[PDB]
């Protein structure tokens, strides 16, 4: 429909952006999302907290 | 002071190829349709869809 491009910023919650290792080919780049940190906040830190 | 939005030419198959994308960029206005009745039926059915 022409609603994706340099002018549209699609912002979606963690519900659709879960399992970051799997990315469908129909997700436009620049798809802003928010999610719980899995890179910096390590499992050992999780257990300690 | 006419406002001619675009010129659409559905040269290839109507419901198969990229033609639908063009038909999807038409907004609320008057559609000057020029085609034979047999294919105009298909065009109007697709527009209703």
């Amino acid at each position: 429909l022409g609603l994706t491009g340099y002018d549209f910023f699609w912002i979606v919650p963690s519900l659709v952006s879960g399992n970051t290792e799997l990315i469908p080919k129909e997700f436009p780049s620049g798809l802003i999302s928010v999610s719980y940190d899995d890179w910096d906040y390590s499992l050992e830190a999780r257990v300690r907290d | 002071g006419w406002d001619m939005q675009n010129v659409i030419t559905l040269d290839t198959s109507f419901e198969d190829a990229k033609t639908q994308v063009q038909l999807k960029k038409i907004h609320s206005s008057v559609i000057l349709l020029y085609c034979s009745k047999d294919e105009a039926v298909l065009i109007l059915s697709e527009a209703r869809s």
